[PDB]
């Protein structure tokens, strides 16, 4: 009912506008919330030009037509978060809804390519009639990767579990992807590959029985 | 000075029942509108419901996804707000927040429909609706090096190398939550290639919920 772009990135001290769209906004105000992992959401803006005290002046809102926008003029590193619009779900209704949410990435580090390590199934695991390949990804920035698995240059579309990237101590990111396989498939193919794509550049590691 | 504190979260099986509570101080709780909001891990915020004050007869509205299963009530004498969850499903998993709800409206001009905004929040309480049982990990070596800690519930596990002697170059990756409802993680250490034969590298895995302690030696094929 309320739709926002899932992801946007801004450079430090630059200006970014996060927009919420929906039919209810033609007649209803929207409120705006900042959400960081492990912390309660924070009200940033509501109604017609209302900013709670304690919210820095770089946050401001606007509205026209069927859209509502939150603008950050001069993004800071601490502004990296998820941002949600909220409004009535429709006219004549007592219910409220949140938009899908926008993950704002504030580019606070130089771009860094991921280091990828791929491990084959253990001999002990195979003796247990199981096989898993472990694709470990570390030291990349920003924190977004796409992982693709290939079975002899053929895409594998089952048995893949991938983490969302999590911040390392050195402010780069790490992630992991696991491919579950029967021992038969692991020996039915000559090689298996983990393809990590980051910022348009692909890093591939390969293992074989 | 405004304080909100949620409690009552925990592990519940599908179909079970749960009562969350949110205690409040620092404002006129008795007359305040109060809203429940939830967030599934990794997903967006979801409006659950809201209980009004005296001016609206203490009426309650619910999201359709919880209507008929959740009930919101208040005990003004105790400054406590409640969310009763019955017949919970896996989709009910998430952090649950209570929010003091403001009203943006001008009674005397009537120029706009009233807006509810959430100005103060508690820290949240975590509810996990999972049918998963306590399960110890299977620990597999990752040959040249690391350790694979597979299929455990619940979090956490602890991984150390050489009984804590090897702390340099050790990267323990965050666990993955699989569709099965079980966790897996890997811990990898970077070592000198020449030191392989000289030094024996063992990883220590501890999973206290399952009374599982595994020491796995990692060595080349």
């Amino acid at each position: 009912e309320l739709t926002q772009d899932p992801a946007v990135s801004v450079a430090l001290k630059q200006t970014v506008t996060i927009t919420c769209r929906g039919d209810s906004l033609r007649s209803h105000y929207a409120s705006w919330y900042q959400k960081k992992p492990g912390q309660a959401p924070v009200l940033l803006f509501y109604g017609k030009n209302n900013r709670p005290s304690g919210i820095p002046d770089r946050f401001s809102g606007s509205a026209s037509g069927n859209r509502a926008s939150l603008t950050i003029t001069g993004a800071q590193a601490e502004d990296e978060a998820d941002y949600y619009c909220s409004s009535r779900d429709k006219s004549g209704s007592r219910l409220s809804v949140f938009g899908g949410g926008t993950k704002l990435t504030v580019l606070s580090q130089p771009k860094a390519a991921p280091s990828v390590t791929l491990f084959p199934p253990s001999s002990e695991e195979l003796q247990a009639n199981k096989a898993t390949l472990v694709c470990l990804i570390s030291d990349f920035y920003p924190g977004a990767v796409t992982v693709a698995w290939k079975a002899d240059s053929s895409p594998v579309k089952a048995g893949v579990e991938t983490t969302t990237p999590s911040k390392q101590s050195n402010n780069k990111y790490a992630a992991s992807s696991y491919l579950s396989l029967t021992p038969e498939q692991w020996k039915s193919h000559r090689s298996y590959s983990c393809q990590v794509t980051h910022e348009g550049s692909t890093v591939e590691k390969t293992v074989a029985p | 000075e405004v304080r909100l504190v949620e409690s009552g979260g925990g592990l519940v099986k599908p179909g079970g029942s749960l009562r969350l509570s949110c205690s409040a101080s620092g404002f006129d709780f008795d007359n305040a509108w109060m809203t429940w909001v939830r967030q599934p891990p990794g997903k967006g915020l979801e409006w659950v419901g809201r209980i009004t004050g005296p001016g609206e007869g203490w009426s309650v509205d619910y999201a359709e996804s919880v209507k008929g299963r959740f009930t919101i009530s208040r005990d003004n004498t105790k400054n406590t707000l409640y969310l009763e969850m019955n017949n919970v499903r896996t989709e009910d998993t998430g952090y649950y927040f209570c929010a003091r709800t403001g009203k943006y409206y001008d009674f005397w001009s009537g120029y706009a429909p009233g807006e509810e905004y959430f100005q103060d929040w508690g820290q949240g309480t975590l509810v996990i609706v999972s049918s998963a049982s306590t399960k110890g990990p299977s620990v597999f070596p990752l040959a040249p090096l690391g350790c694979l800690v597979k299929d455990y519930f619940p979090e956490p596990v602890t991984v150390s190398w050489n009984s804590g002697a090897l702390t340099s170059g050790v990267h323990t990756f965050p666990a993955v939550l699989q569709s099965s409802g079980l966790y897996s993680l890997s811990s990898v250490v970077t070592v000198p290639s020449s030191s392989l034969g000289t030094q024996t590298y063992i990883c220590n895995v501890n999973h206290k919920p399952s009374n599982t302690k595994v020491d796995k030696k990692v060595e080349p094929k």
